[PDB]
């Protein structure tokens, strides 16, 4: 058995990857050196008919509803063919910002659609990587050998249109996003293969929790968009506490920031001090979770140099002073602590796990042809399970529904599209038109819109 | 030591 990367991507019809449904799923297959081993994957999603697509993702993405209806499977089978490609073994599952985006997509298809959401991204030597912390890593840690765009603002760019061009890369088609990603990985694991294969083996959770001492709150890299650009996405990070509740979230804090607030206040204060940020200036509360599960990138401190701090534009002396202030200062560690210490059924994924029967059990609604669900004698525990089945047989399977049942997914469809709903479409879709009357392409796909909730809705 |  042999190690293999699937890049993929997602189009989808909105941008909440539980609420919004998929449009279009891509991937190819490649060897540990990324060469191509297979054949490129590309298939549509049927949405089902309670559901209308928020428009600004159909002009993104090119992808009518009516196109996907068309050419595409129900979720069910969507669901399916992913699972497999997924649960191939020894398989790294990896795109351009999946890890906050297309996996979360991939989890709730899965828990919409009976397949365990997470199993396929650890089982059987898989594992999980994004490799756009990737990029954001090299720009910070290890620029050079690599072009690095800069939009307008000046600020550097991830984008990978800008990437691929910065540097001398085809950039055409569903396919084009993955090779892009592709092209990415080859370009940084030849410029710079040290840290690609660091990262590489640092996506695994147990490599992480090394890195992490709390009681001697050793300081580390860390590189993370919520750093923002005008630093490279970088600063020193300290670890205080582990979260009280999630196993898999450590408390830092973020050393080039005001660790005043943290001394001087309390928690409640500190709670939504840092909840309700950029209202108040008052300094910031310097502290962020890092998720172990998240391939965050973490690195021992001293990896970021003197020279490479100066080329983010951050404070070497001033971190190493808050370090210090911190470590004499243990109370602080509790007080973090502190600070941490929806009725549709689709936006519950993760209001716990499903034990080992109920997840049994689920298993058992899979290995079921749809015509025999309705005479199907199984118990389940937890309280969503009933609820995902209804909509998974309205939604894929409805000619399997009995009378009271098609009765109860028309109020669910009254429900969704009532008059509010659909004059506020109508309404999106004909502004949408004036604002981009120059733009041809979109009026045509803002027209198409249109023809789609007179059909399926009236 | 460092790893990259
Ligand atoms: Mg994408
Ligand atoms: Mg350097």
């Amino acid at each position: 058995q042999q190690s293999t990367f699937l890049f993929h991507d997602y189009e989808t019809f909105g941008t909440h990857p539980a609420l919004d449904r998929p449009a279009q799923f891509a991937a190819i297959r490649t060897d540990s050196e990324f060469n191509v081993i297979g054949e490129p994957e590309v298939f549509y999603c049927k949405p089902a008919d309670d559901y209308l697509p928020q428009p600004g993702a159909v002009l993104i993405t090119g992808i009518t509803p009516q196109e996907a209806r068309a050419k595409g499977e129900n979720e069910a089978a969507f669901a399916a063919r992913i699972h497999s490609l997924f649960t191939v073994p020894k398989t790294c599952i990896l795109g351009y910002n999946n890890v906050r985006f297309d996996d979360e997509v991939t989890r709730n298809i899965f828990y919409r659609n009976f397949y365990d959401p997470y199993a396929w991204s650890w089982q059987h030597d898989n594992s999980r990587w994004d490799l756009l912390d990737v990029m954001r890593a090299c720009y910070a840690l290890r620029p050079e050998g690599i072009n690095w765009p800069e939009n307008d603002d000046g600020l550097p760019s991830f984008r990978l249109e800008h990437l691929t061009k910065a540097n001398g890369i085809e950039h055409s088609d569903a396919m084009a996003d993955v090779y892009a990603t592709i092209a990415m990985a080859k370009l940084v694991k030849t410029r710079q293969p040290r840290l690609f294969d660091y990262l590489f083996t640092h996506r695994n959770k147990h490599k992480l929790m090394a890195l992490i001492d709390v009681p001697q709150m050793k300081p580390l890299v860390h590189v993370s968009g919520m750093f923002g650009a005008w630093r490279g996405n970088t600063s020193w990070v300290a670890p205080l506490a582990w979260h009280p509740e999630n196993r898999n979230a450590v408390i830092m804090v973020d050393l080039a920031g005001d660790i005043s607030p943290l001394l001087e206040l309390d928690s409640d204060t500190l709670r939504e001090r840092l909840y309700t940020a950029k209202t108040d200036l008052n300094a910031a509360v310097p502290v962020k979770l890092v998720h172990i599960n998240k391939c965050p990138v973490l690195a021992q401190a001293n990896t970021l140099r003197p020279e490479d701090a100066d080329r983010l534009g951050i404070n070497r002396q001033h971190c190493l002073d808050n370090l210090k202030i911190l470590r004499e200062n243990p109370q602080v560690r509790e007080k973090v602590v502190a600070i941490f210490a929806s009725d549709n059924v689709d936006a519950q994924l993760y209001n716990g796990f499903f034990s080992d029967a109920d997840r049994a059990a689920m298993k058992i609604v899979l290995e079921t042809e749809p015509r025999n669900l309705p005479a199907l004698d199984i118990t389940f525990v937890d309280k969503r399970i009933e609820k995902l089945l209804f909509n998974y047989r309205a939604r894929n399977f409805p000619g399997t529904l009995d009378y009271a049942e098609q009765q109860r997914w028309l109020e669910h469809r009254r429900q969704v599209f009532t008059p509010e709903f659909l004059q506020g479409y109508a309404d999106e879709l004909q502004m949408l038109v004036q604002q981009y009357a120059d733009d041809k392409e979109k009026v045509a796909l803002l027209k198409a819109l249109w023809q789609y909730a007179d059909e399926i809705v009236e | 030591d460092i790893p990259f």
